[PDB]
RNA sequence: ACCACACGUCCCCGAAUACAGCAUAGUGCUGGAGUACUCCUUGGAAUUAAGCAUAUGAGUAAAGGAAGGAAAAGAAACUAACGAGGAUUCCCGUAGUAGCGGCGAGUGAACAGGGAACAGUCCAACAGUGUAAUUCUCAAAUGAGAAGUUGUCAAAAGGAAGAA
RNA sequence: GGUAAUGCACAGUGAAGAGGUGGCAGUGUGCAUCUAAGACUAAAUACAACAGGAGACCGAUAGCAAAGAAGUAGGUUGACCG
RNA sequence: AGGCGAGCGCCAUGAUCAUCACGACACACUUGUUUAAGGAC
């Protein structure tokens, strides 16, 4: 979730996934935050609050 | 629900203890007496040097006309407490006499 | 003794002698610059309750503060939000006016520690206060046995963290059911203790 | 550089002197304008007392008695302690507000001097009423420096004497009678008259 | 040869200062950086109510000030009505309770009872008057001077253990 | 949470030496418990940078953005972006 | 403490505290008329 990203909205002939704001690099316009994206965030991130022990 | 089963009469009962009497502290030593005297003395000098404040003058004037209930209302509004008012009236009365 | 007589006179603020002196002194305080050094304490008894002695490395400064409530810092009264948060005037500060005096003296006298403060007068426009200061880098003070504690590094800038007699009173500290909002150390310490989820090993 | 005249200093507005260079002048404007204000307004009876003080002639008479009971210097004190105790208890004049008030309260004090030019005044304000209540005679002196000179040391607020050597007794009694005239005998009348603006 | 421990040397800009404010008999001190955690101010809206204006999110985000290895708090102008207890902080609990609320949505503490760790003290009021006995400087082997009577001055070395 | 005011402020007003409190407004009267408006305090509690030890964790489109000269190559007039 | 109409209200004037205009001084406050001008507005 590190990057500055925003959706381009409809009318550009592209899918409405958030995209990376940049210039000068091949990284411009790539697909950012979602679980179906390269370098994006996983579904339901694993978390320390899980119950480890049992009675 | 484990609440509200006894009546008020039975809740008021108590176990029969043997009590100890309180140790009274009535004796006041020589040095304590002089200490209190000097404080009361100092309070005289201030009143002598600087006199009464404006509302104290207005209050004492009403006492001469026997406007007792007017003075009561006036003092209540100045000091806030009906107890402080009753005390200050008694001190002012004694000063005039 | 002498200090008792001074106490009784200082308490009679509507005696003829005290009305005279308050009038002449409040005239002088306003002709001077907003923070200035004093020659000594105006009230000897009061300064001595609060810990002043006439030794090298202690000083009195005097400060004035403007009176009344403090308005919300917005242009043309426009708050960009809900109507219950649209009021500008009749908003009263959290700290006493005394606290502002202490904070400003501490900025000006940056090489010294703020000990305590007291009231000395009022008029239509200003309210006036004396602040007691100490110098921790002074040989006389470093070897004292009553105020040598002010040299501990934790004692830097007491006034900025609400630790002085004038700055403490807005915190809401006390003992008993009337002060439940500060059980723990402060309002924020109480908030944390009440808004936390505890997750034990076996549960 | 140049000394300003009284007229100039009374004309200037102190709040418009602002530069670091100007601070000494700001001090002088305040000092002169304060004087004009105090002369213009009425004094309460208790403060009005400290306007009445001994003549330089009477001050001489009193000092010429009292000077014979001067306190010990540190040089003298050292010598005394290398030697043994000898002779009767000395008579000495005493100093400082804390001790003086104690001696008045204990009814030990026999005569007292007080200075007028003291700031803040609340330090000495109560002394005459206490002296009248205990029945001790007193007198007022113009400056703190007048007192310092009697005992050959730094200025003070008040001096006190608790004993009389027989050698001095005749002169002492006369001095007390002069003082009672100007001061203690007049007290009950004084506490009712307000100080007029000055001409 | 090479390595490890310490020291010496350490260009220009930068708080950047041949400066600003401030204290003492004098020497001086502050300023900038860092701010996860602690203390003090200032103070939203998206959102929920299937609309929305009180309310909620929240005294949260954002912006300012300040300190330490922790910080804050702390020895009752305290609870309780028992046959009573006894500083502060932390854990289990009273309790999603007593109550607050377009009594709607939603909010919401305290004493007890069981434990961890435990410690109490200072200033003012109130300092030898047969002598300020008090702090500092230079000299000297016993003198000069500064602060102070608007009040100075209320006592011990010392140790083997423990840990990394 | 504090409900005919739980705490904090501002303006008017302003005490007594004896006062404060006992979760519902007022007046009176016994009873119980404390002493405000000055200060200091250890231990038990919280958590970055940096160092050390572990793991039913991930295995080069994963795991920190970054397993190589990574906040680098490169980019914005700029704040900033990568 | 006076006076009127078949002790009542009404008409006379004499003591007790605030108090609204008007004057005349200078002390707060105001203005580069400043060794000065205003003025409790
Ligand atoms: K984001
Ligand atoms: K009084
Ligand atoms: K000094
Ligand atoms: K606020
Ligand atoms: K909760
Ligand atoms: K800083
Ligand atoms: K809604
Ligand atoms: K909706
Ligand atoms: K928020
Ligand atoms: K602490
Ligand atoms: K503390
Ligand atoms: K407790
Ligand atoms: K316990
Ligand atoms: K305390
Ligand atoms: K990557
Ligand atoms: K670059
Ligand atoms: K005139
Ligand atoms: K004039
Ligand atoms: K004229
Ligand atoms: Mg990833
Ligand atoms: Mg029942
Ligand atoms: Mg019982
Ligand atoms: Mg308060
Ligand atoms: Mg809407
Ligand atoms: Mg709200
Ligand atoms: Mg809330
Ligand atoms: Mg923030
Ligand atoms: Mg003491
Ligand atoms: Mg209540
Ligand atoms: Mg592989
Ligand atoms: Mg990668
Ligand atoms: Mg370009």
């Amino acid at each position: 979730m590190r990057h500055s990203a925003k959706s381009w909205g409809t009318g550009r002939a592209m899918a409405r996934v958030p995209r990376v704001r940049a210039g000068g690099t091949r990284r411009a316009g790539q697909g950012a935050n979602a679980n179906f994206c390269r370098g994006g965030r996983m579904f339901a991130p694993t978390n320390v609050n899980r119950r480890w022990n049992r009675k | 629900m484990k609440i509200n089963k006894l009546n008020n009469a039975s809740k008021a009962l108590s176990y029969p203890v043997k009590k100890l009497a309180k140790t009274e502290k009535a004796p006041l030593t020589e040095k304590q007496q002089r200490s209190k005297e000097l404080k009361k003395f100092a309070m005289s000098i201030a009143r002598e040097v600087g006199g009464l404040a404006p509302y104290e003058l207005r209050a004492t004037e009403l006492l001469r006309r026997d406007e007792d209930k007017r003075c009561k209302k006036f003092m209540k509004k100045r000091l806030g407490s009906l107890k402080m008012a009753k005390k200050k009236i008694e001190l002012l009365a004694e000063e005039m006499r | 003794g002498y200090l008792q007589y001074l106490k009784e006179i200082r308490r009679d603020k509507q005696s003829s002698v005290m009305r005279y002196l308050l009038r002449v002194r409040c005239w002088e305080y306003r002709q001077n610059t907003a923070i200035h050094r004093a020659s000594g304490p105006t009230y000897l008894d009061k300064a001595r309750m609060l810990g002043y002695r006439n030794i090298p490395g202690m000083c009195i400064f005097r400060a004035r503060v403007r009176r009344g409530a403090r308005p919300k810092k917005v242009l043309k009264g426009n708050t960009h939000g809900k109507p219950s948060k649209s009021g500008v005037y009749q908003r009263k500060p959290a700290k006493r006016l005394q606290a502002f005096a202490e904070i400003r003296v501490g900025r000006k006298c940056s090489n010294m520690r703020v000990f305590n403060s007291y009231w000395v007068g009022q008029d239509r426009v200003y309210k006036y206060f004396e602040v007691i200061m100490v110098d921790p880098y002074c040989d006389r003070i470093k070897n004292d046995k009553k105020i040598n504690w002010l040299c501990k590094p934790v004692m830097k800038h007491r006034e900025a963290r609400g630790l002085t007699n004038g700055t403490k009173t807005s915190r809401g500290l006390g003992k008993g059911i009337r002060y439940n909002q500060t059980k723990g150390g402060s309002k924020r310490a109480a908030w944390r203790n009440r808004n936390t989820q505890s997750l034990r090993r076996y549960r | 550089d140049i000394q300003l005249t009284k007229k100039q200093l009374l004309s200037m507005n102190p709040r418009k002197l602002t530069n670091k260079a100007q601070m000494d002048t700001r001090k002088e404007v305040i000092a002169t304008r304060k004087e004009a204000l105090v002369n213009a307004i009425k004094l309460p009876p208790a403060l009005n007392q400290f306007t009445n003080y001994l003549s330089e002639e009477d001050l001489k008479e009193v000092s010429d008695i009292l000077s014979k009971f001067r306190p010990e210097t540190r040089k003298e004190r050292k010598q005394r302690l290398q030697n043994e105790r000898k002779g009767p208890k000395p008579i000495i004049v005493k100093q400082g507000i804390k001790h003086v008030t104690k001696l008045i309260e204990e009814k030990k004090a026999k005569f007292v001097l007080i200075a007028c030019d003291v700031d803040p005044i609340e330090v000495v304000l109560y002394l005459p009423t206490l002296c009248v209540k205990m029945g001790i005679p007193y007198a007022l002196v113009k400056t703190k420096e007048d007192l310092g000179k009697i005992i050959k040391k730094k200025p003070t607020t008040c001096l006190c004497l608790c004993d009389v050597s027989s050698d001095i007794k005749s002169k002492f009694e006369n001095v007390i009678a002069k003082c009672n005239g100007q001061f203690k005998d007049n007290y009950e009348s004084a506490m009712k008259v307000w100080g007029s603006p000055k001409e």
